[PDB]
């Protein structure tokens, strides 16, 4: 079911390539070793809430 | 905004404010990056000369936490039209760029393909402004949100007494008395997902506000996708 199920358990995008999940993230983030969370790379990263 | 609730600390960072020469908000804006600004192109006749505020949550008194931005170069939809209001879509490229912080920070812009069936496939989404909080009365001195649920395509189109094209979509209540107002227009539309807000929608217009039959009818982000990032650019 790959993307249609769940996300394909990607943070954010979530494409398939060879019939398999491919995950990806939007711009200020980077593809995390498990190749599906996506990780900030500055204080304020688009799409959080500034909680603190 | 009428209904919702207040936006409280940092829940609306992405939340911007086109301001005119009595710095009075007349119309809403989603932070894209440092350098731009997301708005509705019908906002551009709303005003000569316009400024942009962000970090702002309350219009009465200055907390410290806002800032001004000198608009550089406006680019309008060139196909935009009073007449039916189709292709209501606008980017603001800014002189000097936004220091993000608390109450200050930009909000996703997704991929076409999976924002349409993510994104616009979940039920509900979020719009924000200063707008009126009745369909008569003055602009609200504080921020709010409210969530929105997404409406049938069709059952909008039905109740929609002007075209409602492929650039839009609608968002609200059949019934219920919430829906965004005047002055929330070009504000921000942002769904949620995984506790990442991406922008999705630009308030454009509604048949009066919160009215039974009548839902609030936003510009398509995903059918300008590539019209933004070229306008990011130029
Ligand atoms: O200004 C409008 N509405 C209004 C009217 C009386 C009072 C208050 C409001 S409001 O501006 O406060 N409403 C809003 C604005 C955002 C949202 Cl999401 C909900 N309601 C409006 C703008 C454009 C159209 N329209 C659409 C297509 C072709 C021609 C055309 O004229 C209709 C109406």
């Amino acid at each position: 079911k790959l993307c249609s199920l769940d996300n394909g358990d990607c943070d954010q995008f979530c494409h398939e390539e060879q019939n398999s999940v491919v995950c990806s993230c939007a711009r200020g983030y980077t593809l995390a070793d498990n190749g599906k969370a996506c990780i900030p790379t500055g204080p304020y990263p688009c799409g959080k809430q500034t909680l603190e | 905004i009428v209904g919702g609730q207040e936006c409280k600390d940092g829940e609306c960072p992405w939340q911007a404010l086109l301001i005119n020469e009595e710095n009075e908000g007349f119309c809403g804006g989603t932070i894209l990056s440092e350098f731009y600004i997301l708005t509705a192109a019908h906002c551009l006749y709303q005003a000569k000369r316009f400024k942009v505020r962000v970090g702002d949550r309350n219009t009465e008194q200055e907390e410290g936490g806002e800032a001004v931005h000198e608009v550089e170069v406006v680019i309008k939809h060139n196909r935009f039209t009073k007449e039916t209001y189709d292709f209501d879509i606008a980017v603001l490229r800014l002189k000097t760029p936004i220091t993000f912080r608390m109450n200050v920070a930009p909000a996703c812009l997704p991929e076409r393909d999976w924002a349409e069936s993510t994104l616009m496939t979940q039920k509900t989404g979020i719009v924000s402004g200063f707008g009126r909080t009745h369909e008569k009365g003055r602009q609200s001195t504080r921020l709010k949100m409210l969530e929105v649920p997404y409406v049938d395509r069709n059952s909008c189109k039905l109740s929609s007494s002007f075209i409602i094209t492929q650039n839009m979509f609608c968002a609200g209540y059949d019934t219920k008395q919430e829906d965004a107002c005047q002055g929330d227009s070009g504000g921000p539309h942002v769904t949620r997902f995984k506790d990442t807000y991406f922008v999705t929608g630009i308030v454009s217009w509604g048949e009066g506000c919160a009215r039974k039959g009548k839902y609030g009818i936003y510009t398509k982000v995903t059918a300008f996708l590539k019209w933004i990032d070229r306008s990011m650019k130029t």
